[PDB]
Parts: structure tokens; C-alpha cells; sequence
């Protein structure tokens, strides 16, 4: 049986379902809790194989899909809230600035809570921050340092850039 | 096989909440004020308002307000909000001939997403209400206007109403929120 | 003509008040007289109040305060040699806003530690029905430096600071703006020492 791999989201404009083969031509169809018309993938080709890209004349935050996959043998309806499918990209403007002597580590988004790590690495939850001070670090290292970001009801975002900055001898 | 966190409620079906739908609503009707003030201080620091959505009759102090029947509240943010798309239209193919010209686009986008909310709210609180005509601007040819002092009293115009509207949009979401569900 | 009227400003969001200053009136004593046109309305009224807010003030109550409408505005003045007016002044209630500060600051502590404040808006402002809408600011710092850490938290009346020094005693104060706006003073400072 076909089954349902992940629905995925960038920015709660778009979305993308992606998909198994059942053991064959592959199709996905959907509907809206609301009403009790049939629809079939509007497009399998922007997003790669075995995958179902919604743009934005197909995309509502407003009601739930139920989607399907079927080969020809349906598979298991899955239900979809585009708000909650949303997996972000890395938080940016990363400024790392040294002020007895802390780190004082900065970004902007790309509301979200936030996670900071240094080198094994040092997380550190940030909640709504997005200023954040660390203090007693080891004199004459080169550290490490990147950020992550999730949604309210999301999926987190892949760990950002390296970012250097050294502390005084 | 997969569902949604709040579906894990009893219920056998599995709609998205009524309380959720008014958070994403007043959201949006924020961002769209935000967006609208950005455009009102960008034109005046570059550069009496008569609104075409003036005679759609609304509450205008909080008693007033208060007191508005939920059925008519929703009425009045469905005709105002309908009523800013062609405007925008035509603003936004003016300025195509820098900044002003990317948010107007955005608002005119967000403004369409936001009706579209307001009328499944709508709906799934009074089945089968009717939403009536709203009103239009005759005088938005002068946005065009090869003379240039008449094509800046236009914008003058356009984006302070819009600014207003955008206010009013998102008090009225917020009094009906706080009233159906959670504040 | 001579007397200025540039300042109104609002509270709630219910009632307002406008001063003018005085011009050249050459020694001899003047009686100044505010009267006002409302936007919808093609009708010119005269202040309904010139006691509430002291001098050379106008106060408007939630009888005669709209908002979403623009005002004009004049002050007139006269005296036994002549008469001036100002130049008319246009107001729209919805963007001169600015409240008093936020009330009830309350710290409480949290395995990992971290410091949860929480605080009300003024009693004036009609937050519960949706009516006003408001944001907030939180600013801390330990008593013994000189730099202040500020967190923005959107509209929430509740705060999670994770960044917090072990040891130390902390200090802090909170500040609301409406969506339109002018800041509010900061409240007055409360204290809590980290664990």
C-alpha cells in the first residue's frame, strides 16, 4: 500500500506533499473538510519526483485538506492545516560581538521561539529572544556558533551558517 | 493517518477550531496595518480625506460598537475589504509604470487572503447569510492624471483611507474574537 | 494669525484633549474661544469643555469624542485691538493614543532556571472587549551595571528571560504602546534576585 511520507511548508504560502510507492502509475487526489467536491494534484513536476507542489492559487490557511495517494489501491486519508506544516529556513544577520568579557550573539528571523549552539555542541534554548548573552568562555578559542528557529506549531528549521569569532587572550 | 494536534479531540470529524480561525484572522488584519502605515509615512515624507467607503455606515466609539449585532459586523469587514481591491488595482499600475510600489501588492494579496477567512467564519456561524453590493471610487482615473498635482492629492487620498480601513478591519475582527471565543 | 495649536492627545481611545499656546496680544488681556468642525458633519461647534484640563485646554468626553474622523480644529483670539485666529489644525483621535503604564509587575523563578515575568495594562484601556490593542516592552539589568537588555514580546503580558547571570540581583521595568501610537513612561522598577 502507497503511503504518505511528509507535507511541508515554507512559509504557509506554498506547500509540498511528498510520497512512497506501494510495492504503477502514482496520483494524488484531495478534498476540503468543508465541502464535497473531488480534486486531483494540481502539479508533479516543480517539486521533483513522487512529489505534489501547491502554489498559492491552490493553498488556503483556512481549511484542512484530506489528501490521498493511489496506485494503479488507496492509502491511509492523511489530514493537512498548512499553519502547522511550516519548517522555516535559518535565522540570518548572525553578529557575534565580545563586551567582565561575554559573548554577546545576535540574529534576525528570516512569532518563533529560538536555539543557539557553540563548540558536541552547547544548546541553548532562547524562547522569543532574539539577543542573547553567554558568559565564562575559555580565553584564546575560536568558537563556533549557529541558530535554529521553529515556529509556534512547526517544524525546526536546519541548523544555520557558521560564524567565528575568537575571545581575548 | 496523520491529523492535525487539536483533531485529538473527541468529536468524530475534525475542523479546524473556531478559536483558531479568529487568531489567523487578526494576525493577518495586523500585518496588513502595519503595511499600511509603512505606506502612509514613506508618502509623506517624500510628498481632508473624502473615503469612497464613507457611506458604508459604521460604528465609530466603543459603546457603539460594543453593542453591534455580530450579523452586521461581519457584513461591514466583508464590504470594506472588498471594496479596496480595485483601487489597489489601479495604484498598483500606476506605480509600475521603489518601496511603495512592493507593499501595495502585498496588502492588495493579503487583503484577498483575509476576505477569504472572514467568509468561512462567516458562514460557519450563520449558514446562508448573503453579502451585499459595497461601494466604488468613480474619481480613481485621477491616480493617472498626467497633471502632477491632482496625481499626488490621489495618493494623498488613497493611502490615508486605506490606513483608516485597515484599522477598522482589524478593531471590528478583535471585538467579534473577544465575543465568540477567547480574548 | 498669531495663537498655535499643534498638541492633542488621548488616553483610552474614548476622550482627548488639545492646548493651544498664546501669541503676540500686546499687553491688554484676550478671551480665547476654541471651536471645531467635524468630518461628515458640516457643522461648527464650540469646545464643550475648557475646566477639565486645566488652561488653555479643551476636553473632549465620549460624548463628543468619534473616532476614524478627522477634526479641524481653531483657536480664536481677541482683545480691545484686534482679533487673530491660528492656523486650523487637522486630527484624527485614532493616532494620538498614548497611555499610562503598564501595572502589577510581578516576578516568579522558573532543573534549568530561567525568570517569568508577568504584568496588566492600565485600567483605563478596554483591552478585554478587543476595543484597544497593545504592545509591550520589558527592559532588565543587574543593580550593579550600567546597560540596560530590552525584549520586545509582541502583545503578550507575560515574559521568559533565559539569559539571566547566576548570583545576581536584577531589576526591572515595563513600557506599552498602543498599535498607533506613543510609548507610554516606563513603570516603575520591581527587583528579584536569581537563585
Amino acid at each position: 500500500k502507497p503511503e504518505i511520507h511528509k507535507c511541508r511548508s515554507p512559509d504557509k504560502e506554498t506547500f509540498t506533499c511528498w510520497w512512497n510507492p506501494g510495492t504503477t502509475n502514482y496520483s494524488l487526489t484531495y478534498s476540503k473538510e468543508g465541502e464535497k467536491t473531488t480534486y486531483e494534484c494540481p502539479d508533479y513536476k516543480t517539486s521533483g519526483p513522487n512529489s505534489c507542489f501547491f502554489s498559492k492559487q491552490y493553498t488556503s490557511i483556512w481549511k484542512i485538506y484530506i489528501i490521498t495517494v493511489n496506485a494503479t489501491s488507496s492509502s491511509d486519508p492523511l489530514y493537512v492545516d498548512v499553519t502547522y506544516i511550516v519548517e522555516p529556513e535559518p535565522p540570518r544577520n548572525l553578529t557575534l560581538e565580545v563586551k567582565k568579557t561575554y559573548l554577546w550573539v545576535k540574529w534576525s528571523p528570516p512569532t518563533m521561539e529560538y536555539e543557539i549552539r557553540l563548540k558536541e555542541w552547547e544548546i541553548h534554548f532562547t524562547g522569543h529572544q532574539t539577543q542573547f548573552k553567554v558568559f565564562d568562555l575559555y580565553p584564546g578559542q575560536k568558537y563556533l556558533v549557529q541558530t535554529r528557529c521553529k515556529p509556534d506549531h512547526g517544524y525546526w528549521s536546519r541548523w544555520s551558517q557558521e560564524s567565528s569569532v575568537e575571545m581575548p587572550n | 493517518a496523520q491529523h492535525p494536534p487539536y483533531c485529538r479531540n473527541q468529536p468524530g470529524k475534525c475542523q479546524i477550531p473556531l478559536q483558531s480561525l479568529f487568531d489567523r484572522a487578526t494576525t493577518v488584519a495586523n500585518y496588513n496595518s502595519k503595511l499600511a502605515g509603512e505606506m502612509v509615512n514613506r508618502f509623506d515624507e517624500q510628498y481632508v480625506i473624502n473615503c469612497h467607503t464613507s457611506s458604508i455606515t459604521t460604528p465609530n466609539s466603543k459603546a457603539e460598537a460594543i453593542n453591534t449585532e455580530d450579523k452586521i459586523l461581519f457584513k461591514l469587514v466583508i464590504s470594506l475589504l472588498h471594496s479596496w481591491d480595485e483601487p489597489l488595482h489601479h495604484a498598483v499600475t500606476e506605480l509600475a509604470n521603489p518601496a511603495l510600489l512592493t507593499k501595495a501588492q502585498e496588502i492588495k494579496e493579503k487583503a484577498k487572503v483575509l476576505v477569504d477567512g472572514v467568509e468561512v467564519i462567516q458562514k460557519r456561524i450563520h449558514p446562508g447569510e448573503k453579502n451585499e453590493p459595497y461601494p466604488v471610487w468613480s474619481e480613481q482615473s485621477s491616480l493617472t492624471s498626467q497633471d502632477e498635482n491632482v496625481r499626488r492629492v490621489a495618493f494623498y487620498r488613497l493611502f490615508h483611507c486605506l490606513h483608516r480601513d485597515s484599522s477598522k478591519i482589524y478593531t471590528y475582527l478583535r471585538i467579534l474574537k473577544c465575543r465568540l471565543t477567547s480574548c
